[PDB]
């Protein structure tokens, strides 16, 4: 039930809730005898840390992965592609979390939540890669910044006048 | 206790079975068991003095089941047995124990025997903390020893930090510090720099100031070194070094504090630019002990000074010099953090120019940097990220402007303070002109 409304409250577009609602969840598989829950110790694990990415608070997200149980217990293909997707929001690049995706692809598929969010999670990266770009210049090119972030001219100016 | 019905009759009867130890010896060869009975129907007293006259003879037993590479599995149960009992109270039997122990380090017997029966005494004491705590440690270390040289010494780093997370008893101070660094030492052999940290902050710098414990600081203060190492923490490196450095004893002898002194030079030039490293590097500018030293003096001076230099040469210059030294320079490895003294002298020089250029081209920039157009660039975003300087660029290839943002209050601010610094002037020039009257 708590899960079930984790995904939901999600959704909503709210991050708050969602976080509190994956807590629940998953201390009660943390702790139950697995017969089949190991696997759901694992779902719950995954959508937790999509919390922090949407919320942009990353900082929680290397806190709570650790050797006592992220490591030791639960590695798996989905922590790999987790933890580059939170270095790359981080480091506010673009550049990474493209690199990110397209070498984790299958475990992006088979998440639907998760891959949901990553539209989402591509657009509000776009601006963060573009505002380091241009924050120590004035009078920059056009030119310079289409390079970098690796989209075309035009598709870039449509970007920045809406910016 | 203190039972008065066993004092002189038992001792007494004790010597009388020391008349009859040539007898129990004797039987001991036609069945272990015979003469082992008769020893074990003599202890049943839990007065305290006759315990200890009692065990002795047990323990004399012990010594013959133990150098047998057979007969010493019999032991295993005996001390199993004596604990399972009643025993005889919490003081008696854990001195004795302690013999038990005394015994297996001489003995210098098959691994295999020593592994099981070590095994077998932390099984007999593991809960329990009257004195036997301590003992248990001391076995526990030894058992580690053994495992630590195997390839199980994953198993081994497991148990032994395990354990002293937990023993802090009736231990001596200094014993409980040398346990500790032990533990650290797995810790690095392991990997998990992490784990380290945990148990570093267990020990007190407190502990430390008091003399007894002198030798404990330095290999302490060591080990601090590298666990920061790892994680590439410089600054952090420079502050523990400097900590022994004020260790009295190498401090005065010429020899031994010279290494020491180099090694903080290096680091302190490669810790991140800052309000840290600026009060720091006037200390080292200060230090006497620094113009004996040449090599390193030279180091020093030249990076204190705001007359920039240009890489390729400072490179050269003492790379026949300080590569030659260990610690952050030195061989094939230390060569991938020697790296770093790269950097460390364009974001020097950018500093000065920040400074003394208000406006500078950016072709000009790139110039004095030694470096291409696209690395130069990367640098100046890095530095405001920092917030080392401010700056402002222009891409088309026009000015790089460093100047001050000029806002409102900075010139109204410093028109104020001139006016005051005006006033006062005049007042002290007027107290001047009654002082020549006089003199005149």
């Amino acid at each position: 039930l708590d899960l079930m409304s984790g995904i939901l409250h999600c959704e909503d577009k709210d991050y708050k809730t969602a976080f509190s609602y994956f807590f629940e969840s998953f201390e009660s598989y943390h702790n139950l005898t697995t017969h089949n829950s190991y696997e759901k110790a694992c779902q719950v694990l995954k959508y937790m840390l999509l919390s922090k990415i949407m919320l942009n608070l990353i900082d929680d997200v290397k806190n709570i992965l650790n050797a006592k149980y992220t490591k030791e217990t639960y590695q798996s293909r989905g922590i790999d592609a987790m933890k580059a997707v939170a270095e790359a929001y981080n480091n506010r690049s673009l550049l990474d979390f493209n690199t990110a995706l397209k070498q984790y692809e299958k475990e992006l598929m088979g998440d639907e939540l998760t891959r949901s969010h990553f539209n989402a999670l591509y657009d509000t990266l776009l601006e963060s890669n573009l505002c380091k770009i241009i924050e120590p210049f004035e009078c920059v090119e056009i030119s310079h910044i289409s390079k970098i972030i690796g989209l075309d001219t035009q598709q870039v100016e449509g970007k920045l006048s809406q910016m | 206790m203190s039972r008065d019905a066993p004092i002189k009759a038992d001792k007494d009867y004790s010597q009388i079975l020391k008349e009859e130890f040539p007898k129990i010896d004797s039987l001991a060869q036609n069945d272990c068991n015979s003469a082992l009975d008769q020893l074990l129907v003599l202890e049943k007293k839990t007065r305290q003095a006759s315990d200890l006259a009692s065990s002795k003879e047990v323990l004399a037993k012990i010594v013959d089941l133990l150098a047998s590479r057979n007969k010493w599995d019999d032991l295993n149960e005996q001390l199993t047995l004596l604990s399972k009992k009643h025993g005889q109270l919490k003081l008696s039997i854990q001195y004795m124990i302690q013999k038990v122990m005394e015994y297996l380090k001489s003995s210098k017997s098959l691994d295999l025997n020593t592994r099981i029966s070590v095994i077998e005494t932390i099984r007999v004491v593991t809960e329990n903390k009257i004195f036997v705590e301590v003992e248990r440690a001391r076995v526990t270390k030894d058992l580690v020893e053994i495992k630590k040289e195997e390839g199980k010494i994953d198993e081994a780093a497991d148990i032994l930090c395990e354990l002293q997370v937990e023993t802090y008893g009736s231990m001596e101070m200094s014993e409980k510090i040398q346990f500790i660094l032990e533990q650290m030492e797995l810790s690095i052999l392991k990997g998990d720099y992490s784990q380290a940290t945990v148990l570093s902050r267990k020990i007190l710098k407190k502990t430390f100031k008091n003399p007894k414990y002198e030798s404990l600081k330095l290999e302490y203060y060591n080990l601090l070194v590298k666990i920061s190492l790892h994680k590439r923490e410089y600054l952090e490196v420079a502050q523990y070094l400097q900590e022994i450095y004020q260790t009295d004893a190498i401090k005065s002898d010429e020899a031994k504090w010279k290494p020491v002194l180099s090694h903080i030079v290096y680091f302190l030039v490669l810790s991140p630019y800052g309000n840290l490293q600026n009060d720091l590097i006037h200390k080292i500018q200060n230090d006497n002990n620094l113009k004996k030293l040449e090599s390193q003096e030279s180091l020093v001076k030249l990076f204190t000074t705001n007359e920039l230099m240009r890489w390729p040469i400072v490179q050269k210059t003492y790379e026949p010099v300080l590569n030659e030294d260990d610690l952050a320079f030195g061989g094939e490895a230390n060569k991938h953090h020697w790296e770093d003294l790269q950097k460390r002298v364009i974001e020097h020089n950018l500093r000065v120019i920040s400074e003394y250029y208000s406006r500078i081209t950016l072709l000009r920039l790139n110039e004095l940097l030694d470096l291409t157009e696209s690395q130069t660039e990367t640098y100046i975003s890095d530095l405001v990220n920092q917030g080392i300087i401010y700056a402002k660029v222009n891409r088309p290839a026009k000015i790089v402007n460093f100047e001050k943002p000029k806002n409102s209050s900075q010139l109204l601010n410093e028109w104020s303070h001139n006016v005051d610094e005006l006033l006062e002037h005049i007042e002290t020039i007027g107290h001047l002109i009654t002082k020549e009257e006089i003199m005149h």
